[PDB]
């Protein structure tokens, strides 16, 4: 047993490294020729060579380290897991598909599943069945928020954008505090576009920015916002001259905000 | 007509994509000949408010040092399509409305860590109102070699996840956009 490679393996683990090429190279060491001597950490030795191996592009010692493990541990969840990263690796998409349905047929909230499900279908380009895939589990899991943020972001990427709308209201309902879906919400609003909903987008992005003084993308949204409805003939002179004083605030704290971060910045190049 | 893409342009675009793979990303190419390269989004693309701040960044930063927005690079999600949806058209098709003579690019980020032998690009031109993929004679290469070769040696040593986009700049607005640390040349 080489202490040395054993243990650069355990503190990579620990670590969550991502350097596949040293990864593979102690580990297959390991493996061939002190096998007999890793004891208790061999198994764990073996998932982290197949993960690093498929990685680097060693199919070979992947798929020997998944027999192995599979004859280790028969029906585990966690091969499972590797035989599905093969899969996808190889852009084997319809047999991942097919893993990850069981999985989520023994757990319906399995979150790992199911977000490598949404991952295959954007490979796939097949966003519209993921749309309804999410629908029929939302109906039947609504308190699973992250499910409906996956689903806004489908929404989103497939512009629909009045149901991702609807889908950050259930994030902003249960989530009443948290700045970015009020944020995103603004966004969407203001992408949907026209005088009302560019103020309803003013007002999310004036409350992101209330609950996060920090959140840039909520500035630059009051002041597009604020902004657009300043110079649309619609509004009234009241509302016009309200956003004409939200948008040279929110320009003054942008002007400001590129000031210290450019002062930060400089005291940072000076070490 | 032709143009010429630079050797800088198609290594940050590269190593854009690279940083993200898997998903869909975004950028513009700027000209005084695409000589620069700004990334852009790697999530939401299809949002139109942080579009709209990055296209007048740029803007203006390229009016003050000479050089025009000239065209937009974008890589789909689908690993099978190279084609331009709505949004890329959208947006190009703006871009045209400032300068007629805008290329859209669709980038194969499935053909890039194997850098492959012909450039994993199609260029399209406008062509009144519709885009459509240049002869591929039209578009040329400064050392489409020394490129390639460059890309991977980069790759290799991790250099994408110094890559700044415009979504990594809305993070945190210190991170340069511009990426001055072009140490490429």
């Amino acid at each position: 047993t080489w202490e040395e490679m054993r243990d650069k393996m355990r503190k990579w683990r620990e670590e969550n490294s991502r350097n596949s090429e040293q990864i593979v190279e102690v580990g297959e060491e390991l493996i061939n020729e002190y096998a007999s001597k890793l004891g208790d950490d061999i198994w764990i030795i073996y998932e982290q060579v197949m993960i690093a191996a498929l990685d680097y592009g060693r199919d070979d010692l992947a798929l020997f380290c998944l027999q192995e493990l599979r004859r280790q541990f028969p029906g585990s969840h966690r091969v499972k897991r590797l035989t599905g990263m093969r899969f996808e690796a190889m852009e084997r998409y319809d047999d991942a598909i097919q893993l990850y349905d069981r999985i989520l047929q023994e757990d319906p909230t399995n979150t790992a599943a199911r977000k490598r499900k949404i991952a295959i279908r954007k490979a796939q380009g097949k966003n519209v069945e993921a749309i309804r895939e999410l629908n029929e589990y939302l109906e039947q899991f609504v308190g699973d928020q992250e499910a409906w943020h996956e689903l806004a972001e489908l929404y989103i990427n497939e512009h629909d954008y009045a149901k991702a709308a609807f889908c950050l209201e259930e994030l902003m309902m249960t989530n009443p505090h948290n700045h970015l879906y009020c944020q995103q919400y603004a966004e969407v609003k203001y992408t949907q576009g026209g005088l009302e909903n560019l103020e309803l987008s003013r007002k999310y992005f004036a409350q992101a920015l209330k609950l996060n003084n920090r959140n840039m993308r909520a500035l630059f949204g009051l002041y597009m916002s604020a902004s657009h409805i300043a110079s649309n003939p619609k509004a009234s002179a009241k509302t016009k001259k309200d956003n004409m004083k939200y948008a040279s605030w929110a320009a003054s704290q942008i002007n400001r905000a590129y000031q210290f971060a450019g002062r930060s910045a400089a005291a940072l190049e000076h070490h | 007509g032709e143009v010429e893409i630079s050797a800088l342009a198609y290594v940050k675009m590269c190593l854009h994509a690279a940083r993200y793979p898997h998903a869909a990303v975004n950028g513009l190419f700027l000209a005084p000949c695409l000589t620069d390269c700004v990334p852009l989004f790697h999530s939401h693309l299809a949002l139109s408010v942080m579009l709209e701040v990055a296209l007048n960044q740029v803007d203006v930063w390229g009016a003050q040092a000479g050089l025009v927005v000239a065209g937009y690079y974008h890589a789909n999600a689908a690993v099978n399509d190279q084609s331009p949806g709505p949004l890329a058209l959208k947006i190009a098709g703006r871009i045209a409305e400032f300068f007629p003579d805008a290329v859209l690019i669709m980038l194969d980020n499935q053909k890039l860590v194997p850098q492959p032998r012909v450039p994993p690009v199609i260029v399209l031109e406008n062509q009144g109102l519709r885009w459509v993929p240049k002869d591929k004679n039209l578009v040329m290469w400064r050392d489409w070699e020394e490129s390639r070769q460059m890309v991977g040696a980069l790759l290799e040593d991790r250099a994408h996840q110094h890559l700044v986009d415009f979504d990594c700049h809305l993070d945190d607005i210190r991170q340069d956009w511009t990426n001055q640390r072009l140490n490429t040349q």
